[PDB]
């Protein structure tokens, strides 16, 4: 029993988009649907919700007149559609199961999709730089790390020494600069005493644009 | 529409004791009919989806384990974790299912622990950064407890505004801390016409702030 | 008037 969702699309401002839920494990025709919306950092946002034998929909009223709901029975998929979307869109919008229809007595939410993460933008794909956060000629522990800049869109991930190197790492999420492209910080506190001695590489992933970055971080 | 509001907005509990949310309706979600609240609540871990955990106010779901309850009737409901686990911290939702919209509330959750200062550092920008037209300056405020800290930015003794980002960890799952990133950004022209650059951190476990700086010129 | 709250009413 799940519902299956795309990880991410990205859009332009004023498009429109197309966000499917597949319906795995019970009959597809059974169950009201719903969509509830996350923007970064912030609360759950109900939608609206598609009774998918029937077509019948109902829409929060601040969505009315930019959102529709649509079912295919034969992909076991249905669809939310939203036009003039804005950089107030960006969010993951979940699919959710609910009532029984045949008993149509109003339920919780049982089943979620693991969400469809939605970035509005017009950047374009981009690789990030990663720059060296030298350890400081001072310190017991030290600190440095990788700074990954300019990349779009999310997600990059981080490991130091080939996935060797776990304690004290701290891989920051990402924000979002006015230019559209995301930055994050990695960092490591490791013994002074190693600094000379001890090898420290951040492997960068941004599967996105298919870029690997390994930077060597020494004393400047 | 049913207005739900969540107190509090945050609550620290050390390991072994008890949690208690609440969740207020604006408008009774009691049915006449049967007697039942049409009320949830929902468990959400960082980058996961809700999951149900109690329905009709006080239902659990299959597997929830028992040291979760939920309470109430009409307009006011708790919902009680017994004995807080580390695999409870979470952020807590409740949902009314009365009437369309079915809105939510929001509430977080972490473990409590000792008050424990920042360890902080300064990273100037790399001259590979500095050769493409921007300086990145990165201040790292590193295990620190609780969540609250304030970075103030000051270049040649100057306060900064405007010009920083930040971001925060999670809960550390080996020692309940958290850690943050603060970076200033300037033009290579901008950050070369000044001296010194301070990264000036405030925090309940500092007896008073903390300064790290460095010289433009290492 | 229904015993229960229905989700299309
Ligand atoms: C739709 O769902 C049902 C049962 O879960 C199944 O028999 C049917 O093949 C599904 N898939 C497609 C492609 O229709
Ligand atoms: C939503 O889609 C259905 C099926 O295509 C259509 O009949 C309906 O009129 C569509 N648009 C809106 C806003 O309802
Ligand atoms: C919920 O918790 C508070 C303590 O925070 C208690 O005094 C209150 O009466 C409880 N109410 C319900 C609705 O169970």
């Amino acid at each position: 029993v799940q519902l299956v969702q795309p990880g991410a699309e990205v859009m332009q401002p004023g498009a429109s988009m197309k966000v499917p839920c597949e319906t795995s494990g019970y009959i597809f025709n059974d169950y009201y649907l719903h969509w509830v919306r996350q923007a970064p950092g912030l609360g759950l946002e109900w939608m609206g919700w598609i009774a998918p034998k029937t077509g019948v929909t109902k829409f929060a009223q601040k969505f009315q007149g930019r959102v529709n709901m649509t079912a295919d029975s034969s992909v076991n998929t249905s669809y939310l559609e939203m036009t003039g979307l804005t950089f107030d869109d960006t969010a993951v919008y979940f699919c959710a199961r609910g009532t029984y229809l045949p008993v149509d007595e109003s339920a919780a939410f049982d089943v979620w999709g693991l969400g469809t993460d939605v970035t509005v933008s017009s950047a374009s794909t981009k690789g990030p730089s990663v720059f060296p956060l030298a350890p400081s000629s001072k310190s017991g522990t030290a600190a440095l790390g990788c700074l990954v800049k300019d990349y779009f869109p999310e997600p990059v991930t981080v490991s130091w020494n080939s996935g060797a190197l776990t304690s004290g790492v701290h891989t920051f999420p990402a924000v979002l600069q006015s230019s559209g492209l995301f930055s994050l910080s990695s960092v490591v506190t490791v013994p002074s005493s190693s600094l000379g001695t001890q090898t420290y590489i951040c492997n960068v992933n941004h599967k996105p644009s298919n870029t690997k970055v390994d930077k060597r971080v020494e004393p400047k | 529409d049913i207005e739900m509001t969540q107190y509090p907005d945050s609550l620290a509990v050390f390991l072994g004791e008890r949690a208690t949310v609440n969740c207020k309706s604006s408008q009774s979600v009691l049915h006449w009919g049967n007697d039942k609240n049409y009320f949830a609540w929902y468990q959400q871990k960082r980058g996961q989806a809700p999951k149900l955990l109690i329905s009709s106010s006080s239902a659990r779901e299959s597997g929830v384990p028992d040291r979760f309850s939920g309470s109430g009737s009409g307009t006011d409901f708790n919902l009680t974790i017994s004995s807080l686990q580390a695999e409870d911290v979470a952020v807590y939702f409740c949902q009314q299912y009365y009437e369309a919209p079915y809105t939510f509330g929001q509430g977080t959750r972490l473990e409590i622990k000792t008050v424990a200062a920042p360890s902080v550092f300064i990273f100037p920008p790399s001259d590979e950064q500095l050769k493409s037209g921007t300086a990145s300056v990165v201040c790292l405020l590193n295990n620190f407890y609780p969540r609250e800290a304030k970075v103030q930015w000051k270049v040649d003794n100057a306060l900064q505004s405007g010009n920083s980002q930040e971001s925060v960890t999670e809960q550390d799952s080996k020692d309940s801390t958290y850690s943050l990133s603060s970076t200033l950004t300037l033009s290579k022209a901008d950050y070369e016409k000044h001296k010194v650059y301070a990264c000036e951190v405030t925090h309940q476990g500092l007896s008073s702030p903390v300064t790290k700086s460095f010289n433009r010129g290492c | 008037s229904s015993a229960v709250r229905l989700r299309s009413s």
